[PDB]
């Protein structure tokens, strides 16, 4: 009976990947990770991404609107989409039984979508609820503003369609975004609890569409601006960040490092988080309850680096700039040759516990799977993160307070201080 | 509040909602008329009944 | 052998709708399957039905019809509900069908 | 227990509830009736016709 | 808060069989029932009457 | 295949210390992994006097034992990237660490010092006073909440389950340092706790490390007993919170149900797929499977809704919880009811197939990753009794089918006096008498 | 428009019981002989039949309680046909007046006042113009005289025939040659109105479209103003023949023809 | 639609008059004369006919 296989990744002449795993779990899923995203959007054609992850359910050349939804709910199987400024993730999960059965329907949304007329201008009111209900969290609500002031564009185009564009978006701009978009070398089709000989006679075998890189991003500009929204809420939520490191790169590991090192959210609840620098540093000077973390953020051409402090309104200014001197004396030695051991781990643990859930391994294998058409063992990326010296991290921490910074900040900002004030 | 006494009055908003006010298409042809006389009929019958029936 | 032709093609001058400017699809009477495909008529395609039945009531009222040369032809009546109707018609036999499986 | 088997068998079903009603109104009826009219004849002894009769009957 | 909301005593006004908080209600329902149909079902047959 | 993966899953192997506590686990070729310790140990467990200890105690297991105090607590886990975080319920609480598989022994002594020595330093007690008095404020804008609370407050009115895991406001802000020392002392015990991990683990290794710092004794009989608790009583009855100053109106009803060892519980679960959930952001939309679903988009009928097949020991509450507008409360309600009644009375194949399988989905959704699998292992055995193999319950949910489905609701549903708990601007809904009436004829 | 439709089915049954015991009240020939054949009806009916006749007479053969019950049922059912009116127009508001064409009217509706009220004042004056000329100069023009003489329980008069627009009926009944076949004939020759609404194949709504619908349509309507002449004539040839075939004639027209030549017609149109 | 209590044009009326109807908790027995001055027409109607027929 079962043991182990390899994780397995061909890659067709198109330049369309494979990577499949079979791990036995008595549940699969499968999934299509795509180089598409809201910075791919014009000024034109804003909201047409947000818009194009709702459609998921709408009738395809293959499938009727009803018979996809009634289909998967007919053997307990899921369908989803998740998707970042730059990354698109159709998937759907099932028994392993019924991997074909749920795969006609993720092929068939995927490729060959109609975008009916009337099934489009009847599913833009959701727009409406959907980012209504998402931005009930403020933590949404000054990341949109953080990346509008952090660039000029790609990656400053919103993750949720504004407003004035509900309702005005077309079946047009859905095709062309996903004819523009879509395309066979920026698709890779993962897998898990799958043998890579099926997975992929279903790719080649089924999957179309056009090819190559179609519509390119324009590389994201880097702006460094200050949007603060006074409305009253009790609690300032603010981010204050300056370009980071892209998605790859050397300088990745480095944050990554000196993120775990001024605190990246509690380990033990109602913690107290002593091995979190910054944590520990607006403590000593605030009196009432807040939160103050390590904002990180690794995107393709570019990245976003810094903190963010959810602080009373009244206390906001000592939050905000006790953050900052405790950002500084991180970038003047004030790291130990210890604190960066400890680190080490925190980011050795985080990395290897998120991969337990079939999402968060999914997600793994497709990311790497899509972004380099390769696969790092979990011992290569061990050893990057320990590659990293106590210098790397000082150096960091020196290139955030000499490069521009961007801000946001939404509450009773009456107490918050301005960029040109830190 | 309802300015007119012919859209609130719980009874003459019912002689205008069913009579006045009613929305017809233009184009009924004389084969619609039918239905009045059928009332008016009613009416009439009724009415010359009792007369008899008083004697 | 044109019969069928030459029937329909009968049939129609028959009927007369034309007489009032309407399309044969103008004329449908409106179910359940044709109220959803109307719903489903591009703003222009529905705008212009809407005057022809308009106009042909206004006929209607005042007793005439069009002066034969403003006429529909046989040969130049846009179907245009038939294959939205269809499609209304083949969504539903699915669902119909799908519920007793 | 009747209050439990008389629930679970006759009142908890909508529909067996009914055949209770029918199939018990009509025992009811041929009883309360004969009871009834028991008493009445009972409480007017030798004054009603039913008794009487004999007396110009035939046998 | 909620937490300090709590239902009052209705001992005064409970049946007999459901009124210690320590015995399944469950058992007695058969009959509390049973007997509240009965008397409907009579009222049916001596209406039906 | 599924059938065969389904037994390859390693055996979860059980052994238990002579002093009562249980050790066990499934071991994976996982790298990292989860250990911690299932007490069956509660708010039910409670009395009127100590109410809002297991919760008092729970905010303090992680403030520092005798041992080492607090920074040099949280320090020493935090350096290693281990996740300490846990719980308390009505009956069964559980504390449990996220960790590498290379510390699984150095994590077992941690657990086992907090259960057995935790400091409970009383400058600590006078601040987490003020906590808790906090977290109570928050949690009271919790409409879902304030609800399933209220549902049991009158659903177990008089009872022991009639009361909030937090506990009162009273208790929390008199609860004394003895109390919650007691509370640990009377509760927290070998035989009722459970030592639960999985992950790339050695069974044996962690018996071992059990053996060593999970080390009390038991004399007499009493100490390696586990007390059984007095029975609740349900009350068909119905709390109405209102104000019609809240947006949406919140609603629960519910009828008793078996409890953890009754099958039938299997049944229930099927049946609550049959009827599903949904709420305003499924695509899905009017095509659903779940006819309430489907009404549900089509009227307009609420922002979400649910089943729920909430299990204790010796009892139980199967209902729905919906959340709507003010003046859609009454159809929503109706219809609801409306699909209870269809479950007792015409239940078909082709529901029962597709409620099989979305079991068997999230029967298997259960067990993605190790917290949820130690989860199910800490719950198991401390409830069922032993380990119940994701084959077995597959079997078990295979043997269902329509007229089971009938039978059983109809055993549980049909006629009976539910609890209802009403929280917002519920007008539009009323008298239990009709509520009532709504449980017979479909 | 099916509810609107069927109340008024219920309407035009009401009205024929109404107008048959008022023609009985004066008690005349036909008056008699009416209630004696109509109520004897129910005899068709095996079992509760023979009974059911007692109750209508109030004893064992037509007689004074019959006369009365009928005087007090006359004088009720007027009112029920007022009350049922006002469902039926109630039942229409629902959806609205339909219109020659038989298409959606939503784009050009006009309030009934002063258009429709002043067109049925109209509507009014002239049907009232001969229905006066009638009764004022010819009065029994439209009107059996065999209810000029007292009924008399021994003598059937030898042309008896009932009120004009019951005639079609009575037509029917003297087809089938068996008591309840034409008894049956008799009902279902009012109540096929019932299936009306499902018996339609056409998608479009009248016939104003659909010459062939139309002839059918004037084809039946001349077949029962033949009937009613048959009615009129006595059993005898060549009328017995003519009226078995009206009557087959009036059954098919309904129950196979117009749902067929409806069918038909869709094809046409390449529907 | 949902319930055929509410939509039917008659029905809604048995039901929008006399079952769904909104109803004082408190009215005593003072109330009770409606319905029985309502009862009594419909009896007296009925006994009426019987005895018009004789
Ligand atoms: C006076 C009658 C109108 C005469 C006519 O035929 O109009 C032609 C003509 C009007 O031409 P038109 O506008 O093209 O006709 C359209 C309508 O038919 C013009 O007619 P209208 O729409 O103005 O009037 C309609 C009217 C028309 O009346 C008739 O058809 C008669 O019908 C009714 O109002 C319905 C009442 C039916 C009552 C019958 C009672 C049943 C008893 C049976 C025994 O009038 C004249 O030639 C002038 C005559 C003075
Ligand atoms: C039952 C016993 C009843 C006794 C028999 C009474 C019969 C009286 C004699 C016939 C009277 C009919 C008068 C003829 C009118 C001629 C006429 O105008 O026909 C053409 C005209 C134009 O058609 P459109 O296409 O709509 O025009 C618009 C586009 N240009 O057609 C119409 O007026 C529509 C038809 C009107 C219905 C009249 C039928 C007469 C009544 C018969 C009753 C039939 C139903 C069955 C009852 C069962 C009991
Ligand atoms: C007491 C008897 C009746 C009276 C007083 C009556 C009254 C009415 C009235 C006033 C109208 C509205 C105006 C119109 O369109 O004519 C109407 C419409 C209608 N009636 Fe009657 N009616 C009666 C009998 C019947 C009968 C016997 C039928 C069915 C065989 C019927 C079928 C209809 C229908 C279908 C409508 C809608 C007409 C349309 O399409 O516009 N009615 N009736
Ligand atoms: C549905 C409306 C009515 C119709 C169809 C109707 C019809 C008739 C008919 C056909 C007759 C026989 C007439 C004859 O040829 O002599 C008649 C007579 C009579 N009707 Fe009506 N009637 C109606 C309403 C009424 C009502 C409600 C009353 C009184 C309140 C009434 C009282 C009588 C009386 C007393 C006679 C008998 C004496 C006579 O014939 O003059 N009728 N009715
Ligand atoms: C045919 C005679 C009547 C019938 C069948 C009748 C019936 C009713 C009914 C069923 C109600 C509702 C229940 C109730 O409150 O009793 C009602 C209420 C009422 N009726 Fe009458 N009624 C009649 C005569 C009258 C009379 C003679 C008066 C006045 C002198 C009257 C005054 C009222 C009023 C004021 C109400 C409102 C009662 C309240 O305040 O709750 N009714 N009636
Ligand atoms: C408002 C409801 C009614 C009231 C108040 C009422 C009252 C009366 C009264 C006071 C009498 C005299 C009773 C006596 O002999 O002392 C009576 C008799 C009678 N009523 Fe009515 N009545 C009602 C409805 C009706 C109707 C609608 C009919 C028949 C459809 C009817 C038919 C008669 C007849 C035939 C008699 C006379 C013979 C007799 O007294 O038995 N009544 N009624
Ligand atoms: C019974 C009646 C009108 C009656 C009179 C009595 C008026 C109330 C005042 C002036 C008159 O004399 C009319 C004959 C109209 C019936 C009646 C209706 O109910 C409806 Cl729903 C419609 C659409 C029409 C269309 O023509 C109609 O005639
Ligand atoms: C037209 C008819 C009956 C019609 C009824 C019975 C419908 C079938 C149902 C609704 C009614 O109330 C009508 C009166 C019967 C034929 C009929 C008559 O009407 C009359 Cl007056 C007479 C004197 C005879 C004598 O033989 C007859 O055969
Ligand atoms: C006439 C009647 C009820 C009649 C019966 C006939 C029901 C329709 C079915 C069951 C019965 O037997 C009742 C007596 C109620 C009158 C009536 C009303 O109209 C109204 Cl507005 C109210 C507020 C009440 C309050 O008590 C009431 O009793």
């Amino acid at each position: 009976c079962p043991g182990a296989e390899d994780l397995e990744i061909t890659k067709l002449p198109n330049g369309l990947i494979i990577a499949s795993l079979e791990n036995f779990s008595p549940a699969s899923r499968i999934g299509v990770f795509i180089k598409a995203g809201s910075r791919y959007e014009t000024t034109a054609n804003l909201g047409t991404a947000h818009l194009l992850r709702l459609a998921s359910p709408l009738t395809t050349k293959g499938a009727s609107s009803f018979r996809i939804t009634r289909g998967i709910e007919a053997v307990g199987g899921s369908l989803s989409v998740y998707s970042t400024r730059e990354k698109m993730t159709y998937c759907v999960e099932c028994l392993r039984d019924h991997v074909d059965t749920v795969m006609e329907y993720l092929l068939n949304v995927t490729t060959a979508p109609e975008f009916r007329p009337w099934e489009v201008t009847d599913l833009q009111p959701q727009l409406k609820v959907d980012k209504a209900v998402a931005f009930q969290s403020p933590q949404v609500g000054v990341l949109e503003n953080l990346h509008a002031a952090a660039y000029k564009t790609a990656l400053a185009n919103p993750l949720y369609c504004p407003d004035y564009r509900i309702g005005k978006i077309t079946s047009e701009q859905l095709h062309h975004f996903v004819q523009n978009n879509f395309t066979s070398a920026r698709m890779a089709l993962v897998g898990i609890g799958v043998k890579h000989s099926d997975l992929k006679q279903v790719a080649e075998q089924f999957l179309n569409i056009r090819s190559g890189a179609g519509t390119s991003s324009a590389k994201a500009t880097y702006w460094g601006g200050e949007i603060r929204e006074q409305n009253g809420h009790s609690l300032v939520h603010a981010a204050v960040v300056t370009e980071g490191a892209a998605v790859g790169s050397a300088e990745a590991n480095a944050f990554s490092v000196l993120q775990h090192v001024l605190g990246a959210g509690p380990l033990i609840k109602r913690g107290s988080s002593v091995t979190s620098k910054l944590y520990q540093g607006v403590a000593k000077a605030t009196t009432q309850p807040f939160d103050a973390s390590a904002f990180n953020v690794n995107y393709s051409d570019s990245g976003l680096f810094g903190f963010y402090t959810i602080s009373q309104a009244a206390h906001a200014g000592e939050v905000i700039r006790a953050a900052m001197n405790q950002l500084k004396a991180a970038a003047q030695g004030g790291v130990t040759e210890e604190d960066v051991t400890k680190a080490k781990n925190q980011l050795k643990a985080t990395y290897l516990m998120s991969v337990e859930t079939a999402q968060g391994l999914l997600n793994e294998i497709g990311s790497e799977a899509l972004l380099s058409g390769t696969h790092t063992a979990p011992s290569v990326v061990a050893q990057k993160i320990d590659s990293v010296t106590s210098a790397d991290v000082v150096n960091a921490a020196k290139k955030f307070v000499s490069g521009k910074k961007s801000m946001a900040a939404s509450g009773d900002l009456g107490s918050t201080p301005f960029l040109d004030e830190l | 509040m309802a300015p007119n006494i012919r859209k609130s009055h719980p009874l003459l908003k019912m002689i205008n909602n069913s009579l006045i006010d009613l929305p017809a298409p233009s184009n009924i042809s004389a084969w619609w008329n039918f239905g009045s006389l059928l009332a008016v009929c009613l009416m009439t019958q009724i009415l010359t009944g009792l007369l008899l029936a008083m004697h | 052998g044109r019969l069928m032709d030459r029937i329909r093609k009968w049939y129609y001058n028959a009927a007369g709708f034309n007489k009032y400017g309407l399309m044969r699809d103008d004329t449908l009477y409106e179910d359940d399957d044709v109220k959803e495909a109307l719903k489903r008529l591009p703003k222009d395609l529905y705008n212009e039905r809407m005057f022809r039945i308009k106009r042909a009531l206004d006929l209607s009222l005042k007793h005439r019809i069009l002066p034969k040369e403003q006429w529909v032809k046989y040969e130049e009546d846009k179907p245009y509900l038939e294959p939205y109707l269809k499609e209304v018609i083949r969504e539903r036999l699915e669902r119909e069908a799908w519920n007793k499986k | 227990a009747l209050l439990r088997q008389a629930y679970s068998a006759l009142f908890r079903r909508t529909s067996t509830f009914a055949l209770t009603v029918v199939l018990g109104a009509v025992l009811f009826e041929r009883a309360f009736d004969q009871g009834a009219d028991a008493i009445f004849e009972h409480l007017n002894e030798g004054k009603l016709w039913k008794h009487i009769k004999h007396k110009y009957e035939a046998s | 808060v909620h937490n300090d909301v709590t239902v009052p005593d209705f001992s005064a006004y409970r049946r007999e069989d459901v009124m210690d908080a320590t015995t399944s209600s469950q058992t007695s329902s058969e009959d509390r029932k049973g007997f509240s149909y009965l008397v409907t079902a009579t009222a049916c047959v001596a209406t039906a009457y | 295949t599924y059938a065969q993966t389904l037994q390859n899953i390693p055996e979860t192997n059980v052994t238990t210390l002579d002093n009562g506590l249980r050790v066990a686990s499934e071991e994976s070729s996982q790298p990292t992994c989860t250990v911690g310790v299932w007490i069956g140990a509660g708010s039910r467990y409670e009395n009127e006097k100590n109410n809002g200890a297991g919760y008092f105690v729970e905010h303090l297991a992680f403030k520092g034992t005798k041992k080492r105090p607090c920074a040099a607590f949280e320090k020493e886990v935090e350096s290693m990237g281990a996740h300490f975080n846990g719980y308390t319920s009505r009956e069964q609480t559980a504390f449990y660490i996220k960790a590498l598989s290379k510390d699984m022994p150095k994590v077992v002594e941690l657990l086992a010092d907090v259960v057995q020595n935790c400091a409970l330093e009383e400058s600590q007690i006078e601040k987490e006073r003020g906590v808790i008095l906090q977290e109570l404020k928050e949690m009271d804008n919790d409409m879902t909440n304030v609800t399933f609370d209220y549902l049991h407050a009158t659903a177990f009115q008089g009872t022991a389950l009639a009361r909030t895991v937090e506990g009162t406001t009273e208790n929390i802000k008199h609860l004394t340092r003895a109390d919650l020392a007691s509370y640990i002392d009377t509760h927290f015990k070998a035989p009722r706790m459970v030592l639960a991990a999985a992950g790339g683990i050695s069974h044996k290794e962690l018996v071992d490390a059990a053996r060593q710092h999970f080390s009390g004794v038991s004399f007499t009989y009493k100490e390696d007993a586990v007390p059984i608790l007095p029975r609740c009583r349900f009350t068909g009855s119905e709390i109405r919170a209102r104000d019609d100053a809240l947006p949406v109106a919140h609603v629960a009803l519910a009828v008793e149900g078996p409890g953890w060892a009754d099958p039938d519980n299997v049944v229930l679960h099927v049946a609550n797929a049959i009827i599903g959930r949904y709420d305003r952001t499924f695509g899905g939309g009017k095509h659903l499977s779940s006819r309430l679903a489907a009404l549900a988009v089509e009227h307009k009928l609420c922002h979400s809704f649910q089943t729920f097949n909430t299990s204790y020991s010796d009892t139980g509450l199967f209902g729905f919880h919906f959340v709507a507008d003010p003046l859609s409360i009454d159809d929503m309600m109706f219809c609801a009811q409306g699909e209870w009644m269809r479950l007792c009375t015409s239940t078909t194949e082709s529901e029962v197939k597709r409620a099989k399988n979305h079991l068997r989905s999230a029967m298997v959704a259960q067990l993605d990753g190790t917290t949820p699998v130690c989860e199910t292992i800490g719950s198991h055995l401390l409830n069922y009794g032993r380990r119940i193999s994701l084959e077995e319950w597959d079997s078990r949910i295979s043997a269902v089918d329509a007229r089971m489905v009938r039978d059983v609701c109809s055993k549980y549903i049909y006629d009976k006096c539910p609890a209802l708990a009403a929280v917002g601007p519920i007008e539009q809904l009323l008298d239990y008498n009709r509520i009532r009436s709504g449980m017979y004829w479909i | 428009y099916k509810e609107t439709w069927n109340t008024g089915v219920i309407l035009l049954l009401t009205l024929m019981a109404t107008a048959f015991v008022g023609y009985v009240l004066p008690w005349g020939q036909m008056s008699f002989w009416g209630a004696t054949v109509i109520t004897n009806l129910f005899s068709a009916i095996p079992y509760i039949g023979h009974t059911l006749v007692e109750w209508a007479w109030g004893g064992f053969s037509v007689d004074n309680p019959t006369l009365t019950r009928f005087f007090a049922l006359h004088f009720l059912l007027p009112f029920a046909i007022a009350g049922i009116t006002i469902i039926h127009l109630t039942f229409l508001h629902e959806s609205g007046s339909n219109n020659p064409l038989g298409i959606s009217s939503d784009s050009d509706k006009i309030p009934f006042h002063p258009y429709y009220s002043f067109k049925d004042i109209l509507g009014l004056t002239l049907m009232l113009t001969p229905f006066l000329t009638l009764a004022l100069f010819s009065p029994n023009l439209l009107g059996d005289p065999e209810n000029f003489t007292p009924a008399n329980p021994l003598v059937t008069p030898p042309h008896i025939k009932p009120e004009w627009y019951f005639l079609f009926a009575y037509a029917i009944l003297r087809s089938i040659p068996n008591k309840l076949g034409g008894v049956l004939a008799l009902a279902a020759s009012v109540l096929i109105l019932f299936l009306i609404p499902f018996l339609h194949k056409s998608k479009q709504r009248t016939m104003t479209f659909r010459p062939l619908s139309q002839t059918l349509f004037w084809l039946l309507v001349a077949n029962l103003l033949i009937l009613t002449w048959i009615g009129s004539q006595p059993v005898e040839h060549p009328f017995i023949i003519i009226g078995q075939m009206a009557s087959l004639s009036y059954f098919t027209i309904l129950l196979i023809l117009f749902p067929t030549i409806g069918t038909l017609e869709n094809k046409m149109l390449n529907y």
